């Protein structure tokens, strides 16, 4: 019956002890946040003049300077913005949690042409990270000059002073620690503000001291204003390509370029790009991916391409400013990781868009293909959303197109009446397929067939399908089955009874091996070939997999496939080998026949032979014999 | 003179469980038999709990990878593995998760009995009817010999008659881990 | 201040930092997908069956109106009218509940989340080829003149306040913007400078300007076997002679002996 | 002139906005900090107990308890600590940056034996991020009953509360609003306490209510089962608590191969507990999976797991757990600052991992089991690592020419090796049986000769940077240059020989037309007409082969720079003699040319190259056998 209320209350040394020590992660982002000030502060003097030009009698450039003194400990960091008075300098610079840039916004009209960065607070105070003792000295228009002088501790003087003027800017002194004494080297400070503020819009220069010993002005530190804020009717190729060369250090020029922008309550504006030619380490990986980059207000956030766009998609390289996000308390991370996700969608959908739309034109497109094609056989294995439109970019040689790539869609034009399905072969060189002995038949009937001639198409082809509702069949598999005569059907069904018993025999003198010997429909000039089972690796896929470095074996037993022979019945050496076959039931010479045979046959359908000193001595046994030496 | 670093695999489609007992013989122990039992039950568990169903899961759906490591999935006759209910034709909406919970069961019964279920009767039609109506069951004789008992007490539970009387998955996946975590052979 | 309020209700359909080592991800995506959108058309369903119900219920009305206008002329109707005036209140009512459900609807589609195409609208998007004739090499010789004369002079100026030194990095970011200006021609000169320098007798300068010029000698040695101008070849070298091997180390001394005697044999 | 002192102010709602939403993700975390408050008031009880008894005439115990209410939308988190009073309601809970622990530990005699978690002094608030309503009851031994209450926003009141006897402890009820009410479920609660703060010293329990045949209340104390283990003296434990713990720290049905525990008392102080899987898991080599292997642990709570540099690359199975005392942390205590004592903790953690394998490598019973399966592993850090490359290479176990089925080693082989020889024998092959008869090794295996044979491509990859073993070196039986140590009558024998086979050196190398680059005569045959080798730089044959076969190749640079052969015949044979004899005659003849493409063929067939057109060959073989059985035309 005696409830009592009360004010929530704050203490401010372990306070400020906490935000100093404890909120950032590294001791490189003060000169950020003090780069930030500077601009806002121009920003704001930017603004007020364009209604009465009496505000900037004192002083009518707009810039910043950097000097550094290694004589004294000094990075002083000069600049001429707006000024402090010493009512606002006590009650902002000298009060946490409180922002003068949140009340300017507010009490300025219903809408302008500005956009500033911080509204949290707790900003300058992170000078005390590499620093003892900071001074600030400042003057306003309608106020005289003051200097503000702490230590970190609980308390700071203020007070007015006599000495060199200023026109209407702030100075921040800053005595520099004993073991941080690396800031006032000149190629740290350059990787600095390069890496981190390189796009505001105010010329940073730096006041070094070479070699009379002179005073250099180097303004270099940023000359690339920014190009994707202004208009896309305005922009005339060449100045893209200077944007490209002087974003990643390059000697060339890009070859396609998007510039879209959406608009919503998540908003942004993008630069994607697409190099000449690829790098050569770009499958190194280990370094850390820094070809998309996130801006926010035209200061760096962070830097990712791991969750901002997938992995197939390593190789193009472009800016993705937005405008208000939820940031952390150091901005350089995003609270709900759900937005990158988002943006992601919307990134890969204007890539596909644009490799369609560079597509159309076949004289560019093989630049790019050679140079880019494995990626996007690495994007078909995984990518169940859009794989019916990355489909479509394959371009394959074929034996209807001597020495000129053509396309799957163009494919399906020119076939047949009767044909079902498409045909293909996978193997190591071009013309080790031209020539084999399973396309010498279906060759000969006016078909088609595809060269797929890589280690990667044998991952691609295996997650492909069906392709326009045809069915995607090889010719090396188990009883393929093609459009025929009836009157062949009968003639092949003689001469499978006519076949029938030889075939049994070789069964018998060849042990676990083998599986099934059967009489063949895809030869007609060689005497055997190999053949695998339905389901279970194929040939070029067992080569594939054992040579590879870093995997199991205790799984390959599982996975690998029986074979079958064909015999062709109407060779001249299969006619004797039946003959001989028939009026004796075992001899010497039909065992060396067959055995021979099915070597020959295992060493031209791309297995590997696992004892090659046999087949060599049974060679050279016959080169002896046949010129001379006894024994 | 500049020389190489070896490089990592992504991965390969491992060999259906269906083909593991169906058309090879690829017969384990007992103890392993218990540990892809509860690999498929702590998956189904998951996918249920955010209210989404599967509507099957054919024998072939499921993936022993490479090791030993379960992955149910969806690519794809199979009227044995629909419930009494599926087999309707009324309200277009019988499913639910009892349904899933038979299904598992009768992945079960093949799994520790090593074959086919209603291997007695062969015809498709005469087999639909027979479940409609004069409705009968998978006999439960035909099991290993050195089988336990706390799971044959949990097949007969998972197919009774009714989508009323049939346990929750978290229930099932208890009893599997108490059985697995008590068996040194029986 | 400071409310982030409104991004808390985000959802992503294909979301990969979400999976069960026992649902092999891939259909998981096409379930959700397949939720989301049966949901999406339910409730679209029900939306606009309250819109539709709405425009004809102010038709109606404005029927209605019509009939009592009618009415106030006429007489005799008053069982039809009791019969409307209690069947419109209660199905005004019900609607009333129907739109503050729809009020909270909308709350709800705040809490079951934004998805992807209800967060932003596109707005302008443009795309160029850059067909350039990328064909461009000037006469080897008369190119060799001019290159040798005008940027010979000036990168010479340049090499000897650069050779007197013998730092790496320096010696790299020197290369950085050399293959951004110089050519074969520097390189050339570069060769008979230190030709030159063999001559004047200054063994400890000999050993570091030779140490700078053998490297970038076997830069140039590279590129001609790949037949890629030294300018486009630049960072493998370095960062693998940065760090190089013990027997890449070794290999170099030897070569830069050989190399020392056949320039002093020379 | 003048000078005017100040003092440093905040503002109070714009430091709790900052607060509640700018710092904190994952909103699961505060469920963690209510645990670390609670087990904190714990241990100051059982400190004052220590000194005198009778402190403890209220409660005997000490427990932590959850209890959901699915109808109302409220959490307890009852808890028998010490308490609070009134004076400190208001100095401790409505004061931003303000602790009582540290006040606590600052009056202690530097006599230590005590260890709380947090001195910053901002974790209610984290409880504020899900709830709209924060209450508190309070009671301690020397007040009576309070009650906090507050709903955010420049307010709090602290009546007092006769509505309920607490013996002595604290209750804090949080009233949930409607957005966030997962919360209250089995699933949610349990996983998030059995991830985050499972090793906690007090018995977490928890209240839910189920339904039997009725709302009969059930006791779940199982949140926590499994004590630290790590905190014990190494001597005082058995192996079945080792097994156990393993067991319920990564799910699997077998106990461990070997277990590694010690501890750090430096300036640094961690101590470690390190396993080994009995076998190896199948995704161990994959391209960005999320690793989980060693978790830190500052003062028993969960930080990070995933790390950049905790463990090298090549070790991956090994897995257990790290804890420390003190560390550079965020404000979240999710993340590390600045990332310097990481070096110091990985250096450590290798030494003693190198100290544990070499242990282990005294019986021959449990390292065959060890090197079945992580053998892949150790020939990555011959590759990579550089300063362990020395005292790596002796856990390496090949097979050899003289044991049958026994993997014997490098430093046996040493000490097995006849006076005259000065270096090691090795081939790399495909296979153990294509290795074992193959021509290259019939000389060095007639004089009697000793080589180790190499039958994988890892091999390749590390032997391509081990060169050195005891000051001796390795030298390849498939290389252009191989001398055998003899005597030099055999040697003047060999020169004389080289003279009447030079005109057939110059014929073969005209008519292969610019295929081989040498066709020399050299002693390593015994009974084969020929061979292949390859230069002394550049990629043999196996890892060519090996290069071309990988996918994402990027193969523009490759194939354009290396493949380079020789040819090498013997004076022995019948086949070469009777060549050089009919060659003498007739320099323009046609039979010479098809046997010399024959002969080079299936030299090149036999000695691990691939074919470049496999057709001719095998129509070559086709036409021999049909003219040897009278088929004609
Ligand atoms: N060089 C400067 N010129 C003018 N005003 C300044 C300058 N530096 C600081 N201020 C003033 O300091 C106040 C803000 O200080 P602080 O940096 O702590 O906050 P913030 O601007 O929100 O943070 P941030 O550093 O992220 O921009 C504002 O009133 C601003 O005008
Ligand atoms: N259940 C509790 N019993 C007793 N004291 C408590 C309890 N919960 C909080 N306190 C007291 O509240 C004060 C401030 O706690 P607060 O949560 O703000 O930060 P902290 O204790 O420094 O850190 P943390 O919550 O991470 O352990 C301390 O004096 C602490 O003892």
């Amino acid at each position: 019956e005696e409830v009592e209320t009360f004010a929530f209350q704050a203490e401010i040394a372990q306070l400020m002890s906490l935000i100093i020590n404890t909120f950032y992660s590294n001791k490189e982002i003060f000169l950020r946040e003090l780069i930030s000030n500077a601009s806002d502060a121009l920003d704001k003097i930017r603004y007020e003049s364009l209604t009465d030009p009496s505000k900037l009698d004192s002083g009518k450039e707009l810039k910043i300077d950097i000097i550094p003194n290694p004589q004294e400990r000094t990075l002083t960091l000069v600049d001429t913005g707006i000024g402090m008075t010493k009512a606002d300098l006590i009650n902002n610079l000298g009060t946490i949690a409180k922002s003068g840039t949140k009340a300017f916004m507010e009490a300025l009209q219903a809408g302008a042409d500005i956009s500033m960065i911080g509204q949290f607070g707790v900003g300058f105070y992170s000078a005390y990270l590499v620093a003892e003792k900071v001074v600030v000295i400042t003057k306003h228009n309608d106020d005289e000059q003051y200097a503000w002088e702490s230590s970190a501790g609980g308390s700071f003087t203020v007070r007015a002073d006599h000495g060199e003027p200023i026109g209407r800017g702030t100075k921040v002194i800053l005595h520099l620690k004993e073991d941080q004494t690396e800031y006032l080297e000149e190629r740290r400070v350059k990787e600095v503000v390069k890496k981190h503020s390189q796009f505001i819009g105010y010329p940073i220069t730096l006041y070094l001291e070479k070699e009379k010993e002179k005073y250099i002005d180097q303004e270099e530190l940023n000359k690339t204003k920014p190009i994707w804020t202004r208009n896309p009717d305005d922009i005339t190729q060449e100045e893209y390509g200077e944007f490209y060369k002087s974003l990643t250090n390059d000697w060339e020029d890009h070859l396609a370029v998007k510039h879209f922008s959406v608009e919503g309550q998540l908003e942004f504006r993008a630069l994607l790009f697409i190099p000449r030619r690829a790098p050569f380490d770009l499958f190194e990986n280990k370094k850390k991916k820094n070809n998309i980059k996130l801006y926010v207000r035209r200061v760096f956030i962070m830097d990712s391409c791991d969750e901002l766009i997938p992995e197939y998609l390593n190789f193009i390289r472009g800016v993705v400013d937005s405008e208000d996000l939820p940031l952390n308390i150091s901005r350089e991370m995003l609270q709900q990781s759900k937005i990158l996700k988002v943006i992601r969608k919307n990134i890969v959908k204007k890539c596909l868009e644009l490799f369609s739309e560079l597509a159309e034109d076949k004289e560019n497109y093989k630049k790019f293909y050679e140079a880019f094609s494995k990626n996007l056989k690495l994007g078909i294995h995984e990518d169940s959303t859009n794989r019916r439109r990355l489909s479509e970019l394959l371009r394959y040689h074929t034996s209807q197109s001597g020495d000129e790539m053509t396309s799957l869609s163009e494919y399906v034009s020119r076939m047949k009446e009767t044909q079902k399905s498409i045909y293909y072969i996978t193997g190591e060189s071009k013309e080790q397929v031209a020539n084999s002995a399973f396309v010498e038949r279906v060759r000969k009937r006016g078909f088609e067939v595809v060269y797929m001639t890589e280690p990667i198409d044998e991952y691609c082809v295996q997650q492909l399908k069906e392709f326009d509702g045809k069915s995607l069949v090889s010719v090396t598999k188990e009883g393929l089955e093609l459009p025929e005569d009836e009157e062949e059907k009968k003639k092949m069904e003689e001469s499978k009874a006519k076949f029938e018993n030889l075939c049994k025999l070789m069964k018998e003198i060849l042990d676990k091996k083998v599986e099934k010997v059967t009489i063949s429909n895809r030869l007609v000039s060689s005497p055997c070939c190999i053949v695998t089972s339905t389901y279970g690796w194929t040939a070029n896929m067992e080569r594939i997999m054992k040579a590879q470095a870093l995997r199991d074996n205790s799984t390959m037993g599982y996975m690998m496939a029986k074979k079958h022979l064909e015999i062709n019945p109407d060779h001249p050496i299969v006619e004797t080998l039946r003959q001989k076959a028939e009026a004796d039931k075992n001899d010497k010479a039909v065992k060396d026949l067959v055995v021979l045979l099915f070597e020959t046959a295992l060493l031209s359908s791309g297995f590997s032979l696992e004892d090659p000193q046999t087949h060599s001595n049974r060679i050279y046994r016959m080169i002896k014999l046949g010129l001379g030496i006894d024994e | 003179t500049k020389p190489q670093l070896a490089i990592v695999t992504q991965w390969c489609e491992g060999s259906s469980l269906y083909h593991h007992l169906h058309i090879i013989e690829t017969k384990f122990e007992m103890i392993k038999l218990i540990d892809i039992a509860r690999q498929t039950a702590q998956g189904m568990d998951y996918l249920h709990a955010k209210s989404i169903i599967h509507r099957d899961l054919k024998s072939n759906n499921i993936f022993l990878h490479e090791d030993l490591t379960v992955k149910i999935g969806d690519f794809g006759g199979s009227i044995l593995w629909m419930a009494p209910e599926v087999i309707r034709m009324q309200d277009k909406n019988p499913y639910s998760f009892q349904s899933d919970v038979y299904a598992f069961g009768i992945v079960l019964y093949e799994l520790m009995t090593g074959q086919l279920p209603y291997s007695n009767i062969n015809n498709r039609d005469q087999i639909i009817f027979m479940v409609g109506r004069g409705y009968l069951s998978p006999d439960l004789s035909k099991v290993r010999s050195n089988c336990p008992k706390a799971m044959k007490r949990l097949m007969a539970e998972c197919l009774k008659k009714k989508r009323d009387e049939r346990p929750l998955f978290p229930q099932i996946l208890a009893s599997i881990e108490l059985l697995a975590r008590s068996l040194p052979k029986i | 201040m400071v409310d982030y309020s409104v991004w808390d209700h985000i959802e992503v359909s294909d979301d990969e930092d979400e999976t069960h080592p026992n649902i092999d991800t891939a259909s998981l995506f096409r379930w959700r997908h397949q939720a989301r959108v049966e949901r999406m058309e339910q409730f679209q369903k029900e939306k606009e069956e309250l819109d539709r119900g709405c425009r004809e219920c102010k038709r109606k009305v404005a029927e209605c109106q019509r009939k009592l206008k009618e009415l106030e002329v006429a007489e005799g109707g008053k069982a039809e009218l009791e019969r409307l005036q209690a069947e419109a209140q209660q199905l005004r009512k019900e609607e009333r509940s129907w739109e503050q459900k729809l009020e909270e609807m909308r709350k709800k589609e705040k809490s079951m989340p934004w998805n992807v195409d209800t967060l932003s609208k596109d707005g302008f998007s443009k795309s160029m080829v850059n067909t350039k004739p990328e064909k461009t090499e000037e006469d080897s010789e008369e190119v060799r003149e001019q290159k040798h004369k005008t940027f010979v002079e000036k990168y010479e100026k340049q090499i000897k306040h650069f050779g007197m030194l013998r730092r790496w990095d320096d010696s790299q970011k020197y290369l950085s913007d050399n293959v951004h200006l110089v050519c074969e021609e520097t390189a050339n000169y570069l060769v008979i400078w230190c030709i030159d320098l063999e001559v004047e007798e200054k063994c400890a300068l000999m050993e570091q300007v030779a140490h700078q010029t053998i490297v970038m000698q076997f830069i140039l040695e590279l590129a001609k076997s790949l037949k890629v101008d030294p300018r486009a070849c630049f960072r493998q070298f370095f960062t693998k002679i940065k760090t190089a091997d013990r027997q890449y180390m070794e290999g170099f001394n030897d070569e830069l002996e050989a190399f020392k005697e056949r320039v002093r044999g020379r």
